């Protein structure tokens, strides 16, 4: 089970 | 050796003129860098075609020329985040700045009271990401040209001291011909040696980036390894419903590959998803030539892929100028411009 949509960059985690 | 004397004198010399080539790309890239155009109303919004974390893209049509652009729009108000801030200042003026067969061009710039603006060539074949979900997973001779495309991209954006940072299918969009153009410059950065920010999308991120280790230009190596790896597999090699569980399984070291893989892509995959720095490929004394020499590569021809002139896997239909057909559909919210200016201060040089 994973991620199968469009992943969102993060700018600071 | 694995090369004649033949072959080896024709990698030599192909070398020298790589040197060359980037000599020449710096100086023009520095003329732009050192200097760095529109209006709203210049144009017809027709749709939007992915959406982030500031805003969306959108096509639109200029109203003059007819001509068709992908506008960037960025709300100045969600951009609120000090490292939001100074990511936007950077893509501005790197995409401003470099010149490359794959690398989408950016045409007009502009703000407005409530909105940052870029206007790009519009790239209608669609994200790789749609295609990659669509049929599943990429042989390996289609995965190894677009693989190809990106070792010579981050090749040249290393030379300027440049890193990319958001690798993925999402940010890869196919042109007419076939091949990639790489959107997107929103964690893009000019750094000399080390960088510190915390930034990425997970499932790409690097074991150092993770750790809140100051980290180089390898990290768009490993993150090149992610994406080798799941257009060959279809999905990424640390996968995961939640990013703690990816982060987890990015640092330990561990990767397993689909039996379908050759044994050439798993090695040199295993040189990239390397978390030892002084081991992974792409930062060695050798830099990109380890990549462009592994025997995965062996049949491509880098200047022919530079030059454009290799047959592509496939063509995306297009139906004339301004089709969205090969997007994904979006809610469309419309454009407020407040008649009060915000945050004129933190975005002056933009
Ligand atoms: O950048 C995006 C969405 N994000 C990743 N989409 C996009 C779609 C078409 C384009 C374009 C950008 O730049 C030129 O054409």
């Amino acid at each position: 089970a994973g991620r199968t949509g469009r992943r969102q960059a993060i700018h600071d985690i | 050796g694995h090369m004649g004397n033949a072959a080896a004198a024709k990698k030599g010399s192909e070398q020298e003129s790589v040197k060359e080539f980037l000599a020449k790309a710096k100086e023009e890239f520095l003329k732009k860098w050192e200097s760095p155009t529109a209006q709203l109303d210049h144009f017809d919004r027709i749709k939007t075609l992915g959406t982030g974390s500031f805003g969306r893209v959108m096509l639109v049509k200029h109203k003059e020329t007819g001509n068709h652009y992908a506008m960037k729009i960025l709300d100045k108000q969600k951009v609120v985040k000090l490292k939001q801030i100074e990511h936007t200042l950077n893509e501005k003026r790197i995409l401003q700045a470099v010149n490359f067969p794959f690398l989408v061009k950016l045409e007009f710039s502009f703000k407005d009271n409530s909105n940052l603006y870029m206007v790009m060539e519009y790239v209608p074949g669609g994200e790789m990401f749609s295609h990659l979900r669509r049929i599943g997973r990429f042989s390996e001779p289609h995965a190894r040209f677009y693989a190809a495309q990106i070792v010579l991209t981050f090749e040249y954006l290393h030379s300027l001291d440049l890193i990319y940072r958001d690798l993925k299918p999402e940010n890869l969009l196919i042109d007419q011909q076939g091949y990639i153009q790489v959107t997107d410059f929103g964690f893009a950065k000019r750094v000399k040696g080390r960088t510190w920010t915390l930034c990425g999308t997970p499932e790409y991120l690097a074991p150092e980036i993770i750790l809140s280790k100051g980290y180089n230009k390898a990290v768009d190596w490993w993150a090149l390894g992610v994406l080798i790896y799941e257009m060959a597999a279809g999905y990424p090699p640390f996968f995961a419903d939640q990013p703690i569980q990816i982060y987890e399984k990015i640092v330990s070291g561990k990767v397993r590959f689909p039996s379908h893989f050759s044994s050439d892509l798993k090695d040199l995959l295993r040189n990239l998803l390397q978390v030892d720095l002084t081991k992974r490929f792409g930062n060695l004394k050798n830099g990109v030539n380890d990549i462009k020499n592994h025997k995965w590569f062996a049949t491509t021809d880098w200047i022919a892929i530079y030059q454009r002139k290799v047959e592509a896997p496939f063509i995306p239909k297009f139906k004339g100028p301004g089709d969205t057909s090969n997007f994904d559909d979006y809610e469309e919210e419309e454009i407020r411009v407040s008649i009060n200016e915000k945050c004129g201060k933190e975005f002056t040089e933009f």
